[PDB]
């Protein structure tokens, strides 16, 4: 619980904790109690000027949750302490991070930026189909994947989530962007062989 | 939002 002295540590609300991260840059993260136990805490990790995302962490091994669990588990991960858990979820994150928005499947950067350009991306190509990947505003922590057959083609979006063990959707995760290329490619597959 | 996962498939719409 709330008894974390770690340097990440803020005893902030999840609003709190948001509002100090929409300060902060493109990458943040702090420590807060979770709103489900005395053995859980969380990790509010900023990936936009204004978009963030909750993290709940369990206090594994401990006989009372009113006392700190001689681990931490992440995702269904154990460590040793919190800033084991910030350095591998965060350091793994963030290089996932770094090879999705390399990704030529990657759009823009914002809203605005993205709806802009896998309009004029589908526009400037009328008669190509359009799928990218970008940031989710309404479900953080996952990034949406826009679809178009055409210009002239109606939208349409799902999501993969980011964890430090890879890219999950539909239901399985890809340690690495390009076995996330190969997991949508097997799973097209899958759902070709049904349509 | 933050909570509330949702994903259909690649939906290739052809025989890839």
């Amino acid at each position: 619980h709330r008894v974390i002295n770690h340097p990440y540590y803020f005893p902030f609300n999840g609003k709190q904790a948001e509002d100090y991260l929409r300060s902060k840059e493109r990458g943040d993260f702090v420590i807060r109690q979770s709103s489900r136990g005395d053995d859980h805490l969380a990790i509010t990790w900023k990936l936009d000027k204004d978009l963030f995302q909750h993290v709940d962490i369990q206090e594994l091994e401990k006989e009372n949750p009113l006392a700190l669990g001689k681990v931490l588990v992440v995702e269904g991960q154990r460590y040793h302490d919190l800033d084991q858990i910030i350095v591998e979820y965060l350091q793994n994150k963030i290089r996932l991070l770094n090879e999705l928005t390399s990704n030529e499947k990657f759009k823009a950067g914002t809203k605005k930026e993205v709806v802009k350009f896998i309009e004029d991306y589908s526009k400037v190509n009328p008669k190509k189909s359009v799928y990218y990947f970008s940031l989710n505003y309404e479900n953080p922590g996952w990034f949406y994947l826009i679809f178009k057959l055409n210009a002239e083609s109606k939208l349409y979006i799902w999501n993969v989530k980011l964890t430090h063990t890879g890219f999950f959707l539909v239901n399985y995760n890809y340690p690495t962007v390009i076995q996330l290329c190969n997991g949508f490619k097997t799973l097209l597959k899958s759902s070709n062989t049904r349509n | 939002p933050s909570y509330s996962p949702t994903s259909p498939s690649y939906s290739p719409t052809s025989p890839s």
